[PDB]
């Protein structure tokens, strides 16, 4: 009653706030809401950190522009919110770290503006290779912190043997890693169609063959933006408009405290 | 016997 | 320790329920054959994963 | 009964309520049924979907495995007189694709094994019925250097031995995982690289491996010493999942197997060619 | 367990720093993890227990 | 003669407690499978020898 | 009963432990036990953070020694913490943060040595300068970390107006701050007697004029370790034993989360 | 039988 709607959001974590006009309603990944680490299903022995509040909240990361040429973005989770705050602090000081997320992608434009985005949460996001030599993407090309990855329309081979690059070569429509992107709708996901909405809101679970793993050797859930459908305005051939991902922690707990991990990144 |  | 089940059955002999019977021989459970009567579930979780579910004959976006 | 639902007698509609529409935008598969937008009978249902449970759906003995084993004179040369398979599921493709519609699974193993042999040259004599020594071996077991070293000796290790002629050799497996599911995806590293490594090798893993042994190897020999003339033997592994639990559904492999990680290397082009207006 | 002379007398630091980081090199990066200050006394031995902190069920 | 016993269920298939059935064919005991039913103790014997047992938070010596 | 003592105790605090079988009992300041901001004496509005385990546990800090002409050393809180692991990190994230300390002073010698430590733990332990200048110590110079300060046996007035010191000139009888010492034990306080103990155990409630402050401009507690009686062994004229202390966050919490606070140390 |  009053007059509530599907459309309005708020979302509040912490000391942070976000609102919506434009939503899609918001998806809780197979249907369950991020938890903390029963006494029954239990590890390590030790007693939990919790910070709560500190960590708990929305971090926004760095902006990037969607233009008629842009195949696709990607991310990891933890990796992507590595360098944030007091949840980075907490993830590099302890050996293990379980944490959920809600994850806000933001995207307006204009009602005669026109395109789709396709905001997927995958488990265990593998990524494909550079090479002739399987399995060998390097820890630092894996893993692109708060920046992310890009998709490309097709495979170039990196091709220089003797220095190799020992990147990933994520091909949009094989979803990056050797299957089709259009049956990439069994992972939870939402649509950003310019007409309909303004975002996505996509709730994350902790999911892991494990109560709680090492989050500086392992990601647990990989974000891939792709178009759908290409951007499109008035008749105006280069536009452009920003996508911001606001991402937060939720239920985080960290296990096994000592000195700080400070893994290498060149 | 367990008949179920 | 035998265990007695009906046969779904399907193409019936002009001859009702038809049983069949099981015994476990090994103390792992690894040993023991498949049971094959398995339950379902909803596919909710995969087709309808959102915080507000709603329903068809309503507007999806309102 | 495990019959599906039946179809309810529908008739027509001038309303409000509107079950066409919808905005997959959301997230969400429209739950419609055909008398949400056709006129519809009753009919009873009787079918029902009993053989694609995810037990009924892995049910079958899968081959995984080729070992080829020699039995000839212990000549001094690298010869076949025993043979190590790394077990896994991975060598071939089929039941591969099959476990990977799914993110985590849990189950029990039952391993099949079917036993050939030959004679490999034209004629010298013949041979004897062979009996084979299939053995199992965990990781950190001493791996054996010759077909009668003192590892064949099995004292703890799990071993078969299996008769030529007789009925196909089968065991069970209890699950064993380090983990509380069997992970068929693995975004992470073994090792981290950190700023105060000697050499950047220190900390260098391949992508998306585990375990340098994942769970060990089967050494197969023959446990006969060898008769003049020598024959050759393939043992074929055949794997069936039991008890069989699935988590996290994930889109099947459309392209080429490119090793044992989610690398592709050629045939990128799954689909064929179709005009927009043909039927 | 201290071997040495009862006159003897000392403080010492034992520890256990779980996986992922940079292995110990100063006391100054071990006391950041599970640890014991072990005074050498009467009672002539100290223990550490190393909690089972790990990812994995089994090792 | 028929002895009845619940397995300890590890992977449990999609379908509660399962049951395995033993017969001994022998009149000797020696010729019996293992039972695999085994007992614990505390090593207390071994680990704890003393005359006066004393608890972990008081002096070990005193 | 059983067989219990004075001076025997385990402290256990998080991860860590630590064991004295020569104690002389142990202190709580002024009777009160380190407790948690209650809702009716509390005044920022928003939810704190408790970072427990990965915060009150024990920290070592650097080795001082002691030999026949050292006249004194002191340090203050949280500034010795305030590169301590995640403690310090939530202290420098957060405008507000109160806390409490367990402190623990080491020093062993043998039945042959000779000497008495005077370990004094002072509310807001305000120093005296180097100068002419009044209140003129500068920020970087109050503030020595994990490194402390030292007393001085006579007043050295740093002289060189045009390109001043701005440092302390804590003179040991004055206890650095114009009082005479052999008052300083209206304060809680141990003694470290050679003969008698190896240590002293200080446990510190949050003293203060507010209930929570911030912990980046203003110290709390300042502790003050004096030898009473200098450190004297067989006939050996150049002893020296080494004093070590570890000390510990109590019931932590922080307020008035924000970007990381980096304070200039040059 | 005997069931345990
Ligand atoms: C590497 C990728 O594949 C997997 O993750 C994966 C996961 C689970 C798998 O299950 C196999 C694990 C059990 C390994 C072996 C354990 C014992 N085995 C035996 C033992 C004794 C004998 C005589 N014969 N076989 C054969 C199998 C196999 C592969
Ligand atoms: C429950 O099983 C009681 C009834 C037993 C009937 C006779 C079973 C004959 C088969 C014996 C199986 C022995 C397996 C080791
Ligand atoms: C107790 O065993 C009474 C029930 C017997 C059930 C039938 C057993 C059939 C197997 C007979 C074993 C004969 C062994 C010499």
């Amino acid at each position: 009653a009053c007059g509530y709607s599907d459309r309005v959001l708020q979302l509040t974590l912490g000391n942070s706030t976000i609102t919506t006009q434009e939503a899609a309603n918001s998806v809780v990944a197979y249907g369950r809401w991020p938890e903390f680490i029963r006494d029954d299903e239990a590890n390590p022995v030790d007693q939990p950190t919790e910070p709560d509040v500190a960590t708990c909240r929305f971090y926004t990361l760095d902006t990037v522009m969607w233009g008629k040429e842009s195949k696709g973005w990607w991310w990891k989770l933890p990796d992507a919110l590595r360098d944030m705050g007091l949840f980075g602090q907490n993830m590099y000081y302890h050996y293990l770290g379980r944490s959920g997320y809600t994850v806000h992608v933001q995207c307006n434009a204009s009602k005669f503006h026109q395109g789709a985005l396709g905001v997927f949460a995958i488990p265990e996001y593998c990524l494909a290779g550079d090479s002739d030599k399987q399995r060998y993407t390097s820890y630092a090309n894996a893993n692109p912190g708060e920046r992310g990855g890009k998709f490309y329309s097709q495979f170039n081979k990196d091709n220089a043997v003797t220095s190799p690059k020992r990147e990933f070569c994520p091909v949009d429509y094989l979803l990056g890693c050797g299957v089709l992107l259009g049956n990439a709708f069994v992972y939870p996901h939402q649509i950003i169609n310019l007409r309909t909405n303004n975002s996505a809101t996509i709730v994350l679970p902790y999911v892991n063959a494990l109560a709680i793993d090492s989050m500086v050797k392992h990601n647990n859930w990989g974000i891939a933006i792709l178009p759908l459908s290409p951007l499109d305005f008035a008749q105006d051939s280069s536009v452009e408009i920003p996508i911001t991902v606001t991402i937060a922690p939720m239920c985080s707990e960290f296990n096994g405290l000592r000195n700080v991990t400070a893994p290498k990144f060149q | 016997i367990s008949e179920v | 320790g035998a265990q007695v089940s009906s046969q779904k059955v399907g193409a019936h002999e002009n001859s009702s329920t038809i049983n069949y019977t099981t015994i476990n021989y090994y103390k792992d459970s690894a040993s023991n054959a498949a049971s094959k009567q398995d339950y379902s579930q909803d596919p909710s979780k995969f087709t309808e994963p959102l915080k507000d579910v709603l329903i068809k004959t309503a507007p999806a976006l309102n | 009964q495990d019959s599906l639902p039946d179809t309810k007698a529908s008739g027509p509609a001038h309303s409000k309520e509107v079950p066409a529409l919808t905005a997959v935008e959301t997230g969400a598969t429209n739950p419609l049924a055909p008398s949400d937008t056709v006129q519809t009978r009753h009919v009873v249902q009787r079918r029902s979907r009993s053989e694609s449970t995810i037990e009924s759906f892995f049910a079958r003995g899968a081959c995984v495995a080729i070992i080829e084993v020699d039995n000839e004179q212990p000549t001094t040369r690298a010869q076949k007189l025993f043979a190590m398979w790394r077990i896994t599921y991975k060598d071939t493709v089929q039941l591969r694709r099959k476990l990977e519609f799914f993110t985590y699974s849990r189950f029990d193993m039952e391993f099949t094994f079917v036993v050939t042999a030959n004679f490999t040259n034209a004629n010298n004599g013949h041979a004897l019925n062979q009996v084979y020594q299939i053995m199992y071996i965990p990781p950190g077991a001493p791996t054996p250097k010759s077909w009668d070293d003192y590892t064949w000796q099995t004292s703890s290790n799990p071993s078969i031995f299996y008769t030529y002629g007789a009925a196909p050799a089968r065991i069970s497996v209890p699950y064993v995982g380090l983990a509380n599911a069997y992970s068929h995806f693995y975004d992470g590293f073994a090792k981290v690289p950190l700023k105060t490594d000697a050499n950047d090798q220190i900390g260098d893993s391949l992508y998306s491996a585990m375990t340098v042994d994942d769970f060990g190897v089967l050494a197969v020999r023959v446990v006969n010493d060898h008769n003049p003339t020598k024959v050759t033997s393939k043992v074929r592994i055949y794997m069936k999942p039991k008890h069989v639990r699935v988590w996290c559904p994930r889109p099947p492999r459309a392209v080429p197997y490119y090793g044992p990680g989610v690398d592709y290397r050629n045939n990128l082009d799954p689909l064929s060619e179709k005009g927009l207006t043909t039927y | 367990l201290f071997c040495g002379s009862m006159m003897a007398t000392g403080k010492i630091l034992v520890a256990y720093a779980p996986p992922g980081a940079q292995p110990p090199t100063s006391r100054k990066e071990a006391m950041l993890g599970t640890h014991v200050i072990w005074d050498l006394g009467l009672q002539s031995s100290c223990t550490m227990v190393v909690p089972w902190i790990s990812n994995v069920t089994y090792r």
